[PDB]
RNA sequence: AAGCUCGUAUCAGUUUUAUGAGGUAAAGCGAAUGAUUAGAGGUUCCGGGGUCUUGACCUAUUCUCAAACUUUAAAUAUGUAAGAAGUCCUUGUUACUUAAUUGAACGUGGACAUUUGAAUGAAGAGCUUUUAGUGGGCCAUUUUUGGUAAGC
RNA sequence: GAGAACAGAAAUCUCCAGUAGAACAAAAGGGUAAAAGCCCCCUUGAUUUUGAUUUUCAGUGUGAAUACAAACCAUGAAAGU
RNA sequence: GGUUGCGGCCAUAUCUACCAGAAAGCACCGUUUCCCGUCCGAUCAACUGUAGUUAAGCUGGUAAGAGCCUGACCGAGUAGUGUAGUGGGUGACCAUACGCGAAACUCAGGUGCUGCAAUCU
């Protein structure tokens, strides 16, 4: 997990990016999930971040 | 003392298996391997000559020797922090064809039909692969199929 | 259906069973030479037993197989002694029968006589190529072979 | 047979259970040294059936055997041999034939022509400078034990002197001593004309006259005696090396034709609603108190 | 039941007495062997039973289970 | 620590797709081997009392098991591949190889550019010399051996 | 398993069934049926020269083992070994 | 479609019990001067294709056949297992969350396919 985390540029405690939902990224989403919390953002959320 | 040698807990793994022991079929012996190839290790209980060690069991490499009747083959081996080149000579019984790559020639072979059959009038042939995609929207119909109801069932013993 | 599956005399032995070995041995042996006219072999004992007087490998034993003409004649010579008479037993359940003598002298040391019963076509189980097995129907069985030896010889069996 | 000891054998293969072919010879007999890739092994079979004689040149593949070139018996009485199609100098005349055949196929006639001066000599042929070497074959016998005086050695000798390069030894040629480890051609030669045939009759003849004509029924019919069957194999030999070229039998009807007939003769399987009817039946007669 | 309460002082941990609904030691619910034996697809050997097979040949599924 | 050759080339304690290897968990014993409970139907010129019983195998069933048993057989780990050192068309060299310009290996010339052959990432990648300390360890979750157990 | 004078639960002979329940110098585990087992025939390759490779591994040594090259031989009808 | 020689995969091909097989082929079968091998021309060698036979081998079909093969949301998302919690419980052990996922059992269907050469109402 700890090199997935990196793979995903999360490397410090509430840092955020983006993914692109595929099969080959919900597999690594699955073995950081005790890790991490994440969903489907709208419009709205992205626009302020 | 302890026991280690060449040969040690080796029980199982080259065992023949059930009801397929006895000689080899002719179709081992007719296949060509030249340098170059891709092959897959598994040693074969019944010919004790030129039988690889028990580490290479299960191991992928590439033909670099041929020879009257074996060929031989690199492995990279990994001791310590790095990897090492093991060179090994063994019969064609204990040696196939890997499909690992005989898969992948068929995709080189259609990139360049498509290619060529896009050349005359189409742009981006993407010629590549693409992992599973999220599915699409759909609309189900419930005529004929009134969704059933469940519910969880109480418990029984039943013994 | 009996066209060609007439039973018939494949093979007979001369067999001699001795304790011992050396001079009684091959007095014993000496006789097969002029009874059968073929030389006869020797069997030598499988292990040793000390209880009966026999070591592995002491040649104890000589026997000889004689077949064609030559031997359905020494069987008739060995049926005289027998007076025509077999019991139910002696017949074996694959169609072949014996029995044995206490002397030879009578005939022209005690012998046993062993006859095989078979069909035409058996050279099927015995050729190298294309080994096969006979038939249910072309088999040998005991009733067969015994009314066999009733209607030639005009023997008879004994009780049961 | 318990049901234990059914699931637990381990049944042979086809050939095996059959009893035709030997692996452990077949093995070494068609494995090919791996640094000579699709180099082929050519392997000369001789069989002997009843009243017939097969040889043929074959070679392996994954797929299966593949034949060269073939010769039968049963091809003689085009050269003129019409009796004795399976003694010992028809198998020479058919292992000629084979090695003729086959050279002509390969366009190296011209080159290699054997021996025509067959004196019963134990020679092999010899492959000629500046040019392409011998076509090689292997002598397959399969099952046939190695006697001296067998006829596959006879066979062996016919595609030897037809040209053909076949590495042979002379020991199981007829003529050949244990005592003395050399050859004896005169007497190799009476076997290749049929010499001990020859013989049989004269001496058959002069002892037992019902024996001869029942044996030699054929040879009579025909008016052949006991010193012409060397000169119709002489001539035999020499029609051989002239029209070598397999030519097939004219078929009198088509595969269609014999297809149909064949067909009427042969039983076919049952639906399986025929069988559960057959059952049915069964049961309403063996159990349905009659 | 009496006697098998009686019986779990003798082991260590804990036992439960259950009630089956099999017919006595085979693995039938109750109604289920009643439908069998009604139709002749029971055979006592022993003091355990045999049943009928829709599987093997006729000639020994005869002899066996004639009332079926 | 000293740097050196280069400037994203290529790599990864990761996933995916394709293709291998294994005999542990579980499972199995009316499947082999070895243990094991209970009847039933059969078998003797081949166990022994008695003129009919107990044993011994045979056949069909039945209860229960295995670190040094097994047909079947996971999960987690594990090998290789996903292109330019590649694919295709034509034909040069040899003392090797072929019945044979047959093949093998290495090449000349032509055709195909970075949706150039999956995903994600990449305080750059590759490489060399030299030398310090260390070579008594211990603990926690899970797997696990000896032992009644132990802060063993 | 069914048979054959002495002969019996075990002597020798015959047939049938027989996936190996035998055998293969030794401990155990693998392997093997027109064999790797049993019998018979012929032999010395258990030979010569010097390298490469696998296992233990520091990728040192020693032991053991694998595949070739250049010679000289054994065996077999031969491929081969 | 039949059959023979040489095969490939190596039971859907094996095993038990029956029945059928035109043509050709295969086979059984006849003989012992010759090469050759045996206690035995049984096996093996040679000769004849003549004297006979489809009886067997062989091939095909039959069986609520044994075995074997394939499939099934049959059993079963059960057993087991990766990851997680300052979850439960004295403990033994167990539940839940995000994932992977058997075997036996049950039922249904199947019972060799096929390459090269030659030959045949
Ligand atoms: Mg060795
Ligand atoms: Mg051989
Ligand atoms: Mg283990
Ligand atoms: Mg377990
Ligand atoms: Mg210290
Ligand atoms: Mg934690």
């Amino acid at each position: 997990p700890r090199k997935v985390l990196q793979l995903l540029r999360l490397t410090r405690i509430n840092s955020g990016t983006f993914v692109k939902v595929t099969k080959a990224t919900l597999e690594l989403l699955k073995l950081i999930e005790p890790y991490v919390a994440y969903g489907y953002p709208s419009y709205s959320t992205i626009r302020q971040l | 003392g302890k026991s280690h040698g060449y040969r040690s807990r080796t029980r199982y793994m080259f065992q023949r298996d059930f009801r397929k022991h006895g000689a080899v079929h002719l179709s081992t012996y007719l296949k060509v391997y030249k340098v170059g190839d891709i092959v897959d290790i598994k040693a074969n209980g019944s010919i004790q000559k030129g039988m690889p060690h028990k580490f290479y069991q299960g191991k992928t490499g590439v033909v670099y020797n041929v020879t009257k009747s074996s060929v031989g083959v690199i492995i990279n081996k990994m001791v310590g922090n790095r990897y090492l080149e093991k060179r090994l000579n063994l019969r064609v019984e204990h040696i196939k064809h890997s499909k690992c790559r005989q898969e992948f020639l068929e995709r080189v072979k259609a990139n360049a039909a498509k290619r060529a059959e896009a050349k005359a009038q189409g742009v981006a042939v993407q010629l590549k692969r693409q992992p599973a995609q999220p599915r699409e929207s759909r609309i189900v119909s419930t005529e004929g199929n009134v969704p059933q109801t469940l519910a969880p069932v109480p418990y029984e013993t039943f013994i | 259906q009996n066209p060609m599956r007439d039973l018939k005399i494949e093979k007979l032995v001369l067999n001699i069973s001795v304790g011992e070995s050396g001079d009684r041995l091959t007095r014993a042996s000496k006789v097969l030479e002029q009874l059968s006219g073929q030389t006869p072999v020797q069997s030598k004992a499988r292990y040793t037993v000390r209880t009966f007087g026999i070591r592995r490998n002491e040649k104890i034993a000589v026997h000889v197989t004689v077949r064609g003409p030559k031997a359905e004649e020494i069987l008739e010579r060995g049926l005289k002694v027998k007076e025509y008479q077999l019991r139910d037993r002696n017949f074996s359940a694959t169609g072949n029968f014996g029995f044995g003598i206490d002397e030879h002298i009578d005939l022209g040391f005690g012998m046993d006589f062993y006859v095989v019963m078979n069909r035409p076509g058996a050279r099927v189980t015995r050729r190298k190529r294309c080994k096969g097995t006979v038939g249910n129907s072309h088999k040998t069985t005991k009733e067969d072979t015994v009314s066999w030896f009733k209607q030639k010889y005009d023997a008879d069996v004994l009780d049961k | 047979k318990s049901s234990a000891y059914s699931s637990r054998f381990q049944t042979p293969f086809r050939r095996r259970r059959e009893g035709k072919t030997d692996y452990y010879q077949r093995k070494r007999l068609v494995t090919q040294h791996k640094a000579k890739y699709n180099t082929p092994k050519y392997r000369l079979v001789v069989r002997f059936t009843n009243k017939d004689i097969i040889c043929q040149i074959i070679s392996s593949t994954i797929t299966g055997d593949v034949v060269l070139a073939a010769a039968y018996s049963h091809e003689l009485p085009r050269y003129g041999i019409t009796h004795g199609l399976t003694n010992w100098a028809a198998a020479y005349a058919t292992g000629l034939l084979i090695a003729r055949r086959t050279l002509q196929k390969l366009g190296l006639d011209e080159t290699y022509k054997g021996v025509e001066e067959v004196e019963g000599e134990y020679e092999l042929t010899e492959a000629v400078e500046d040019g392409p070497r011998p076509f090689k074959v292997f002598l397959d016998i399969g099952l046939q034990r190695t006697t001296t005086g067998a006829r596959v050695f006879g066979a062996l000798k016919g595609a030897s002197d037809g040209g053909l390069y076949v590495p042979h030894s002379e020991n199981r040629f007829p003529g050949w001593d244990f005592e003395t480890e050399e050859i004896d051609p005169e007497l190799l030669r009476s076997y290749i004309f049929g010499g001990h045939v020859s013989q049989y009759m004269e001496e058959l003849a002069d002892d037992d006259e019902e024996r001869f004509s029942e044996l030699f029924k054929g040879y009579l019919a025909d008016d052949i005696d006991a010193d012409s069957l060397e000169d119709i194999y002489t001539s035999a030999h020499e029609a051989i090396r002239a029209d070598p070229a397999f030519k097939p039998t004219e078929k009198k009807f088509t595969k269609e034709q014999y297809a149909a007939e064949s067909k009427k003769y042969r039983q076919t399987k049952l639906s399986k609603e025929e069988r559960a009817a057959r059952v049915a039946a069964k049961i309403a007669a063996l159990a349905g108190q009659q | 039941v009496e006697g098998l309460r009686r019986a779990r002082y003798k082991f260590p941990g804990q036992q439960k007495i259950i009630l089956s609904k099999k017919w006595g030691f085979t693995n039938l619910d109750r109604p289920e062997y009643l439908k069998k034996r009604e139709a002749g697809e029971v055979k006592d050997d022993g003091a355990f039973v045999k049943f009928l097979s829709k599987k093997g040949s006729l000639e020994n599924n005869i002899r066996e289970f004639p009332e079926y």
